[PDB]
């Protein structure tokens, strides 16, 4: 969570009120609600799973408590396969 | 001072037959006689043929050419040219 | 077998069809069409002049004792010249059956009031007049119900926007609630949901 | 010469200053279905939409922004517009012209219609 | 010789060779399909078109089975429904569960046909297949895992686009569509594969994740990027343009739009002129109220008259704005109303409409036997016209010849050469192609507007008219003379009387120059007098705006209702999709407001009145979607011969030689980031 | 065509005259009862304006229907069904003047 | 919760905050999307 030049906390969306914008007045004696946890950083931090099959399935964990099951192709060595919903990354060993 | 002339005729209406005859026969001579005068020929539908003469400063006058023979159209255009 | 599909009762279908033919024979002056839906509901289509005669016939026992006006309403279909379709729902407690009578009208053509025959159609006709534009002739007291006292438009009319044209707020300058043109902070988002593929081939209209 | 304008209750600005478009909606080119192209539609002219200062939601002042009507035929829509006193523009229905399709043409001996794959 | 067939017992007369599906359309029944596109060739791989014919043991594919007399097509029999359910199940067996995140979601033929003709549950108890995604360019986001091998993309690329780079690799369930190599699918009509794809395997990268189909409001409009006049649907949500989709118009654009038309709307989101701007004391443009800037230009207009005040019209301006500005300048007795494109004024010029129109309409191209293209690259200048040419070439065996620089037109053509003298050679009859033209029953000659922009444009037009007159002498209803314009506003301006080319302004430098969206740069401050007062009225600030004393913000084609006339002479009206940004206003309203302030109030006060004025100036302008036209070739050719200009020896070279040129050709295209990305893609 | 209340335009005009009479005499009672701050003349002028709004109508049935609506509004005003807010809604006091010349409209907004 | 502890996740707050209405910590609504239309920047040179 970076801080804009005006001193506002930039959002994960990247939203920050410019110095010219008058809408910053709404936080004059109040606070701007910003979620410190950023999804992109946390999803980056997750280790890349290595699976020895060309096609793997990610349910997001928990079975019915996760996301619809999708099958990811891992043939490309250059780039790791990424779950559309979960965002976890997989690649074939070596 | 004439600035442009607009001629409106119907492609198949009987009223525009004379204007069509003027276009097919006399238009080439008219353009030769007045090389730089804009004589815009346009098609109008289910309305009487008309001749529009835009003078200096935007003043325009329209003369109905409905059921005019080619000679009558030539006379009308010549009168507009002479002023 | 076939648990999902609704069971069909043919006996009621035949009974309703026979009674519909009965009604058609008795009053051919007014009935234009009678049809029985496959969920066993009978509808009789009547010329606008026949609202009082046919309803009175249905109430009085020509083997029919429909003595209770279920509900009275209109359906505005703009395409038809008579954009309003006046709909009568009747229930016969003696024969434990219900039939529907339907008639049409325009914005400028009055329809005779049914207060005399049923007496329950007073408020129903008032609501029809207030929402739809239909005027009922010979009504004991035709005035607006369910709309504001000064309301100008006729809602439910398929032309009236859902948000209307006026909005009310309190104004401190005049110390009064004042109407103002509608200005929505979030425009109602129109969703185009109809699928490009036909769903029911049974109802396919002729190509024409 | 039917005029319901006085009786509708619509304010005069929308009666006079609005142009209503009568048309058959074109097929959404993303889909091959044609069921949504079989009925005439009446749609009003688009007006200003601005962002709400508080939340950025699109705000409007046009009451008839979302009003759309379905008509079986062009004449019915025209009659409705005339009776309501709305200036109307009618776009003629666009029908797919008949096409000549031959699976045999994909294997023409001398013509260019032969398909490489 | 109509034969009688029955669809569900209803008699329908169809011509021999009609497919079963077409007869079902004749009776109104839309047979479910996944591989059949009427524009494309028949393939018969979807298998969803399997319908039962009465008394026939085996179901047949409606898309690929010609009807036989006496056949009764049972479109809702149990066999037909069971076949549909089985095919749908096989399609959905391996298809990924990507509907929530697939951009196609909400407008997916697979989804709708599953809801209508498929089972409501899955018996597939095994793993699904997964396919590595292919990169085919910066425009089409590809998820091949969702592909159903409908082969629409392949057949489209082969037939319409003409680029044979997409194909099927492998066999069996492992068969994959896409380039076997890392090639990029580059073409004008490349974006149309996104539309043609039933599933979200091929989707729009700029449009990805932005919006869902049901949210969007659809507004029917006309494109302005080219003079083809393709009909489009502007999809807007919450007052913001989301995407541009093609709209079917069989005469103009069948179901396709150019890549620039499809993807340049992003330019409307950037470099917009939102407030009036006036030069301050330091010489810097500063935002000002409408009243102040309008008063400034009104005083300047009052001060000068005649040739002192002049107007230059850009490629993207509208007919209403044109006529408003024309009347305003005429009220100061100025006829120096000039377009940025040059059309030979000598001869009839703008006097006869047939002189500056594609007389043989785009639909006419199909009937033609021989087309001679002079100094034009139709693939880049008018992509849909080139697509029509290729369609005629593929189906009608059209013979095409080009006089100009050799370019890839996606179809084989005879390259006569690039020297203009070949026009004289054809006209005299020494050239062999003259004989082919004479033998041709329906010959067609097209002279691109770009060639006319050259110095020898008058001579080139005279030579082409000589070719056409020789053709007519050898052998009517058919028209052989056509001019292909590359700028939308050109035809309308010529109809309204705007003088083609900026030459008059060069002859008489004006004290006050009003730039109506003129970003071409033909005229600059150096050519003008030093103290020239320049007014710029346009949506984007590209070239004209930075050199303007007053900037009047104006609306774009998406933001106004206006009349644009295509190369065929067909007049079409755009419809308002979003409100003009900021303080910007519709152009004709701006001209009328300046007229009111300057004391010369134009008669029209509403859009309908402006259209009435257009009807006064040119009746064809208000006759929408009419290409009736008139034939005046005799008079124009006779006028042409009076002058004898000699063509220069420079070879005919189209301004656009490679697809890199096509992407950025106007203010909207230049502003777009997507077009810049495409330029980087092709260049690098 | 079936007449609502009048078979001819003249009869509808007679009904309009009656309705106008009734509104005219009711206006002072409305001012007194609702404690409105407008003058009787002002209200009657508004009545005249409202009546002239429908003057262009050239169909007897439409006139009759308008008369019915006028009668209903008059019954509301005669009773205290309408509040002071409803009565003053005729006088668009809060709403700001909307200029009608072209130049003012051009300045203010994109509206036609 | 002592008998059956809740599942431990990193994103879950470690200190529960009561209703903060009427306090400087009160939530203030605001748009979370960036500017849609970008205006032209006039050049800084006089000409
Ligand atoms: C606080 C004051 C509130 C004022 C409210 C008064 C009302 O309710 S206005 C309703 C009256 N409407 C009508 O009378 C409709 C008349 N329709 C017509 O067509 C007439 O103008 C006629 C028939 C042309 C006759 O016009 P003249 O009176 O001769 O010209
Ligand atoms: S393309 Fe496939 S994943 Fe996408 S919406 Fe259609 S069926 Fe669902
Ligand atoms: S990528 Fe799309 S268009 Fe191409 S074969 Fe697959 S489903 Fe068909
Ligand atoms: S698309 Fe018709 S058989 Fe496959």
């Amino acid at each position: 969570v970076r801080t804009s030049p005006t001193g506002e906390k930039v959002t994960h969306t990247g939203q920050a009120y410019d110095d010219g914008d008058y809408r910053r007045v709404r936080f004059s004696d109040r606070q701007k609600e910003v979620n410190e946890n950023f999804a992109i950083d946390l999803i980056a931090e997750q280790p890349v799973s290595e699976v020895g099959s060309r096609v793997i399935s990610c349910d997001g964990g928990g079975g019915a408590l996760g996301h619809p099951r999708v099958y990811i192709n891992l043939d490309k060595e250059t780039k790791t396969g990424t779950c559309g919903y979960c965002g976890l990354q997989f690649r074939q060993p070596h | 001072g004439l600035r442009e002339i607009r001629i409106h005729l119907c492609q198949r209406s009987p009223g525009s037959q004379g204007v069509r005859d003027f276009i097919e026969k006399r238009y080439v001579e008219l353009k030769k006689a007045n090389p730089d005068l804009p004589i815009l020929i346009r098609e109008c539908s289910d309305v009487q043929p008309k001749l529009w003469a835009r003078y200096a400063f935007g003043q325009e006058k329209n003369v109905s050419l409905n059921n005019f023979s080619a000679d009558q159209v030539t006379r009308t255009l010549e009168n507009v040219l002479s002023g | 077998t076939r648990p999902t599909i609704r069971p069909r009762n043919d006996v009621v279908h035949k009974q309703l069809s026979a009674f519909g033919q009965y009604v058609a024979e008795i009053l051919p002056k007014y009935v234009q069409q009678v049809q029985v839906s496959c969920f066993n509901e009978l509808e009789i289509f009547i010329h606008p002049d026949g609202v009082i005669p046919v309803l009175t016939f249905l109430r009085d026992h020509t083997n029919a004792q429909f003595k209770s006006l279920a509900d009275l309403t209109a359906v505005d279909v703009p395409t038809r010249q008579n954009r309003f379709e006046i709909v009568y729902n009747l229930l016969s407690l003696r024969f434990n059956s219900r039939i529907r009578v339907k008639t049409y009208t325009d914005e400028l053509t009055p329809i005779e009031s049914s207060v005399t025959v049923y007496k329950a159609a007073n408020w129903y006709e008032r609501e029809i007049w207030d929402m739809f534009g239909v005027f009922f002739a010979n009504h004991p007291d035709l005035r607006r119900i369910l709309t504001d006292y000064g309301f100008e438009g006729h809602p439910f009319r398929k032309d009236f926007p859902l948000s209307g044209y006026v909005e009310l707020r309190y104004d401190d300058e005049v110390k009064r609630v004042v109407a103002e043109p509608v200005e929505l902070a979030q425009e109602f988002r129109k969703f185009d949901l109809n699928s490009p593929w036909e769903a029911f081939p049974a109802y396919r209209q002729p190509p024409e | 010469k039917l005029d319901i304008t006085t009786l509708t209750g619509v304010p005069e600005e929308h009666i006079k200053t609005r142009k209503v478009r009568i048309f058959v909606p074109a097929r959404n080119n993303m889909q091959s279905g044609v069921n949504n192209t079989k009925k005439w539609k009446m749609e009003f002219d688009t007006r200003e939409r601005w962002e709400n200062p508080l939340m950025g939601w699109s705000s409007t002042a046009d009451p008839l922004s979302n009003l759309v009507l379905t008509f079986s035929t062009k004449e019915d829509a025209v009659a409705f517009a005339e009776k309501n006193g709305w200036s109307f523009d009618v776009e003629e229905r666009k029908v797919p012209k008949p096409k000549s399709k031959s699976y045999g043409a994909n294997f023409s001996w001398n013509k260019r219609t032969r398909v490489s794959t | 010789n109509l034969i009688e067939v029955f669809v569900d017992g209803q008699s329908v007369m169809v011509e021999p060779g009609t497919t079963v599906l077409q007869a079902c359309e004749k009776v109104g029944m839309q047979i479910p399909r996944f591989c059949y596109h009427e524009r494309l060739s028949v393939a018969g791989n979807c298998r969803m078109c399997l319908v039962e014919i009465e008394k026939a043991p085996k179901v047949v594919a409606a898309c690929a089975m010609p009807v036989m007399k006496g056949w009764n097509i049972l479109t809702n029999s149990e066999k037909s429904k069971k076949a549909r359910e089985g095919v749908m199940e096989f399609l959905l067996a391996n298809h990924p569960l990507d509907c929530p995140i697939c951009d196609q979601g909400g407008e997916c033929d697979l989804q709708d046909q599953s809801m209508m003709f498929g089972s409501d549950r899955s018996r597939f108890l095994e793993g699904k297949r997964a396919v590595e995604d292919k990169n085919i360019g910066p425009l089409v986001k590809t998820i091949m895992t969702r592909c159903i091998q409908c082969t629409r993309c392949i057949r489209f690329a082969s037939e319409i686009a003409g680029v044979d780079d997409l194909g099927t690799t492998g066999r069996g369930n492992d068969m994959q569509v896409g380039t076997y190599i890392e090639k990029m699918f580059m073409s004008e009509l490349s974006g149309n594969i996104i539309d043609i794809c039933p599933v979200g395997a091929l989707t729009s990268k700029p449009y990805a994740f932005t919006a869902r189909p049901w949210e969007t409001r659809k507004t029917e409009s006309i494109d302005v990027m080219d003079a083809v006049g393709s009909n489009i649907v502007v999809s807007t949500r919450t007052g913001e343009v989301m995407r541009i989709l093609p709209r079917m118009h069989e005469d103009i654009n069948e179901e396709w739009i150019s890549d620039k038309t499809r993807f340049a709307y992003d330019g409307l989101k950037r470099q917009r002129l939102t407030q009036p701007m006036i030069r301050n004391e330091k010489g810097l443009l500063t935002y000002t109220t409408w009243e102040d800037a309008l008063s400034r230009v009104a005083g300047m207009l009052q001060s000068f008259q005649g040739n002192d005040v002049a107007a230059i019209a850009g490629g993207l301006v509208d007919a209403e704005a044109l006529v408003a500005l024309k009347d305003l300048l005429n009220r100061v007795d100025s006829d120096s109303l000039c377009t940025e494109e040059v059309f030979p004024t000598a001869g009839a010029g703008t006097d006869l409409r047939s002189n500056y129109l594609l007389n043989t309409t785009i639909a006419g191209v199909e009937e033609a036997d021989v087309i001679l293209l002079v100094g034009t690259n139709p693939r880049f200048e008018a992509p849909l016209f080139n697509a029509r040419i290729r369609k005629s070439w593929l189906h009608n065996d059209l013979k095409v010849a080009l006089i100009g620089s050799p370019v890839d037109l996606t179809y084989r053509y005879d390259h006569l050469g690039d020297s203009p003298k070949i026009l004289q050679d054809i006209a005299s009859g020494n050239h062999p192609f003259s004989q082919i033209l004479k033998e041709a029953k329906k010959p067609m000659v097209v002279l691109g507007s770009s060639a006319l922009q050259r110095s020898d444009g008058t001579a080139i037009l005279a030579a082409v008219s000589n070719i056409a007159q020789n053709i007519r002498l050898s052998s009517g209803d058919w028209k052989v003379m056509n001019i292909l314009h590359r700028i939308a506003s050109q035809v309308a301006a010529l109809d309204l009387g705007y003088k083609p080319g900026v030459e008059a302004i060069r002859k008489n430098p004006p004290k006050v120059l009003f730039l109506l969206g003129a970003d071409g740069g033909c005229i600059t401050r150096q050519d003008l007098p030093k103290d020239c007062f320049i007014i710029y009225q346009g949506h984007h600030g590209d070239v004209g705006a930075p050199m303007a004393d007053v900037i009047l913000p104006g609306a774009a084609y998406t933001e106004k209702s206006a009349t644009y006339v295509n190369t065929e002479g067909r007049a079409q009206q755009t419809k308002v999709a979003v409100t003009p940004p900021g303080l910007a206003r519709e152009d004709w309203k701006i001209i009328r407001a300046l007229s009111e302030i300057a004391g010369m109030t134009l008669p029209y006060d509403t859009l309908d009145q402006v259209r009435s004025r257009l009807e006064e100036v040119s009746p064809n302008l208000v006759r929408y979607d009419d290409v009736e036209g008139a034939n005046y070739f005799q008079q124009a050719n006779e006028l042409s011969k009076l002058v004898n200009q000699q063509l220069l020896a420079d070879p005919l070279v189209p301004p656009q030689l490679t697809i890199k040129d096509f992407y950025m050709t106007d203010s909207i295209s230049r502003a777009s980031q997507t077009m810049a990305k495409c330029v980087k893609a092709v260049t690098e | 065509v079936k007449p609502i209340f009048s078979r001819d335009m003249n009869e509808a005009k007679r009904r309009v005259r009656e309705l106008y009479r009734a509104w005219y005499r009711e206006v002072p009672n409305t001012v007194h009862l609702f404690q409105l701050d407008i003058s009787v003349k002002q209200g009657r002028d508004k009545v005249r304006e409202m009546f002239m709004k429908n003057a262009h109508v050239t169909d007897p049935r439409v006139v009759d229907l308008l008369v019915i609506k006028g009668k209903m509004e008059l019954e509301e005003t005669i009773n205290v069904w309408k509040q002071r807010t409803h009565i003053m809604r005729f006088f668009h006091e809060t709403e700001a003047p909307r200029p009608t010349d072209f130049l003012s409209k051009f300045y203010v907004g994109h509206d036609p | 919760p002592t008998t059956k502890p809740p599942t431990a996740r990193k994103y879950i707050w470690t200190n529960h905050k009561f209703n903060v209405s009427g306090t400087p910590q009160q939530y203030v609504p605001y748009s979370t999307t960036r500017k849609k239309i970008q205006e032209w920047v006039p050049p800084s040179t006089p000409y």
